């Protein structure tokens, strides 16, 4: 059970951020005032990560750097950070096959694409991974997901619909959709080739994506045998399900905790307005991760570093964080 | 040599050599002249010159608190039976040192004190005592955002002595009079109070108006401070809530006037009790119940 080793897709969502990821890389922007890997790497510690992988070649250096510069180069760390360096801007199937060139896989692994920010607790979802994976031989893979905000009517880059087992949780279908945004398409088109060995079908749209998975080490020779396959979810499990393999099975995990994967803007600016507000119950600014932090919680949702300089007779407001050394003026909402 | 007129000298100083430690360091220089050696010679004479300082004191309690301190100090000396010479060095010594821990305990208290104004609270300041000034000048040294309202204290005009240095400062503030002081007590967060002395009870021996303070304060469960530097306890126990030592009126009523002279008498120095104060602060460590009797009870060893 123990031994664990990460691999963390970095390099993937680049210039999905517009005006943004020019001349530093992706991950290195602050969500609160501290970089995006730093939340990753929290919830890999908290996991048991035993051995650390990522993916850099664009500012590549930058990130290097920063992994230098980390809590994680010292001998104390149970994790150890060894970057993969492969040619400019590649498809996750690509470095799939890198990666299984270079046969470090061992058991069980974890890939992670984009940077998550979570407080679920994941020996529970070990257990229940190692505990399905005694049920059958041939199974794969897992995946995350979490209850939605009661209707996802402004959520309308992540449209992913699953189609779920009450009994056994294994993931039917995937589909994207336009609908609010553009109103041109209504059609789902459904295989009817596992109607009688499911029987509870269970549609839903209100739940979001996480895109955190423990893997077997069947997955990087199905990418290596199959190099057709590009991306990891969209044509990845569809082809999966859809009879590539006969007998072969993939899970889907149903969390009511918050578990959001960072990928828009304004996603990002919803994550944020959580993490201000207390959604995140262990994840908040006052416990300070970063060691350089000393943050302090204040009443009404008011967040202070030490050094917090501010002038007489200002107003401040509701979900708000402020950091160190800083100076403000008067007559400031 | 005199005492009194040595004291009498510090008129323009003030501030940094505060009143009794200008005392102390008066009884100290009247030591060393006339030998220290002899122990029947020097503290009958020290403690005659305390007397004719006490019949010459009209309205000050801490002259006589500050005495008993320094007495104690001397007995204890030569309490290891040490040499009757290098004993003696240090106690003529310990008079410039005793000026220069004034100056110590301020640094110490400026950094404590500054704790309990949170971030954005309005203060209900009375009286006036260099311990609690130095707080909030400090405070905003230390960049900390806090308002300010003025207690229209009445003995030698004193509201407005204090409306005046916290113009010197930067901090914004505006004049409340004593007879309303009860009809600000919801927009203050904290009140604070500087004393002239600490009760063996616990508590306080202060101005013109500050039992009333502590008082409306307990009915609006709004906290009530202290802050002084550690040298003004006496072996007092004022029993009763209108019991004090007094050279002038313990309320006097006055005959039919026509000319309108006799008028003004009233309590100029009232006692509170122990359960009104919620906070005391000290360079002694942060303490205020029972604290200060056992401060006295190490002291007197009795």
């Amino acid at each position: 059970e123990d031994r664990l080793q990460a691999v963390v897709l970095t390099d993937s969502y680049e210039t999905r951020f517009m005006p943004l990821t020019a001349v530093k890389p992706r991950c290195l922007l602050p969500l609160a005032n501290v970089p995006l890997i730093e939340y990753t790497l929290e919830f890999l510690a908290k996991a048991g990560v035993h051995e650390v992988f990522l993916i850099c070649s664009s500012h590549a250096n930058q990130i290097n750097d920063y992994i230098e510069n980390s809590k994680w180069n010292l001998p104390w760390s149970p994790f150890k950070i060894t970057t993969i360096m492969s040619p400019e801007a590649r498809c996750t199937g690509d470095v799939m096959r890198d990666l299984d060139n270079r046969g470090i896989i061992t058991g069980d692994f974890i890939l992670v694409s984009g940077d998550v920010l979570t407080n679920i607790d994941f020996s529970k979802m070990l257990e229940f991974h190692k505990k399905m994976h005694l049920q059958d031989k041939d199974h794969i893979s897992t995946m995350c997901l979490s209850k939605a905000s009661t209707y996802p009517k402004t959520r309308t880059i992540e449209p992913a619909a699953f189609v779920l087992d009450k009994s056994t949780s294994r993931c039917i279908y995937y589909q994207d959709l336009p609908l609010p945004s553009s109103r041109e398409k209504t059609s789902i088109q459904i295989d009817p080739e596992l109607l009688d060995n499911v029987d509870e079908f269970v549609i839903r749209n209100d739940l979001i994506d996480c895109r955190i998975d423990i893997c077997t080490s069947h997955v990087p020779l199905i990418f290596q045998e199959n190099f057709d396959y590009q991306s990891l979810r969209t044509d990845f499990v569809k082809g999966v399900i859809s009879s590539d393999i006969l007998g072969k099975h993939i899970y889907a995990y149903l969390t009511d905790e918050y578990a959001v994967r960072v990928e828009s803007w304004q996603t990002y600016d919803t994550i944020s307005q959580d993490f201000l507000g207390r959604w995140c119950y262990p994840l908040v600014l006052d416990s300070n991760i970063q060691d350089d932090q000393t943050y302090s919680y204040e009443s009404r949702h008011i967040y202070k570093e030490k050094d917090v300089v501010l002038a007489q007779s200002c107003k401040i407001g509701k979900c708000t964080a402020i950091g160190s050394g800083t100076k403000i003026g008067e007559g400031t909402k | 040599f005199n005492i009194t007129e040595t004291y009498l000298r510090f008129l323009e100083e003030d501030t940094e050599m505060t009143m009794p430690i200008a005392a102390i360091e008066a009884l100290v220089t009247l030591l060393r002249i006339k030998t220290p050696e002899t122990a029947a010679e020097m503290i009958n004479t020290i403690k005659s010159s305390t007397e004719e300082l006490i019949k010459s004191i009209p309205n000050s309690v801490s002259l006589r608190a500050g005495c008993d301190i320094f007495m104690r100090f001397v007995l204890r000396n030569l309490h290891l039976y040490g040499d009757w010479e290098n004993c003696k060095q240090h106690l003529i010594e310990n008079g410039q040192l005793f000026v220069s821990r004034a100056k110590k305990s301020r640094n110490k208290i400026a950094e404590i004190g500054v704790d309990f104004i949170a971030d954005d609270d309005i203060i209900l300041v009375h009286g006036y005592s260099r311990a609690v000034f130095s707080l909030l000048n400090h405070a905003a040294n230390k960049f900390i955002r806090f308002r300010c309202v003025v207690t229209e204290s009445r003995p030698s005009k004193q509201g407005n002595q204090l409306y005046t240095l916290l113009e010197q400062k930067g901090i914004p503030v505006t004049l409340i009079v004593d007879s309303a002081v009860g009809a600000v007590i919801d927009k203050v967060d904290k009140v604070f109070v500087g004393a002239e002395g600490v009760a063996e009870s616990g508590g306080i021996i202060n101005l013109v108006g500050t039992y009333s303070v502590g008082v409306l304060a307990h009915n609006a469960r709004k906290p009530f401070y202290v802050v002084t530097e550690s040298h003004k306890f006496v072996r007092m126990f004022p029993l009763s809530s209108d019991d004090l030592p007094m050279a002038g009126p313990p309320l006097d009523f006055t005959r039919r006037t026509d000319d309108l002279e006799d008028a003004l008498r009233g309590p100029t120095i009232d006692y509170t009790a122990q359960e009104y104060i919620t906070a005391l602060i000290t360079d002694l460590g942060v303490l205020t119940p029972s604290a200060v009797s056992e401060e006295l009870i190490k002291m007197w060893y009795d």
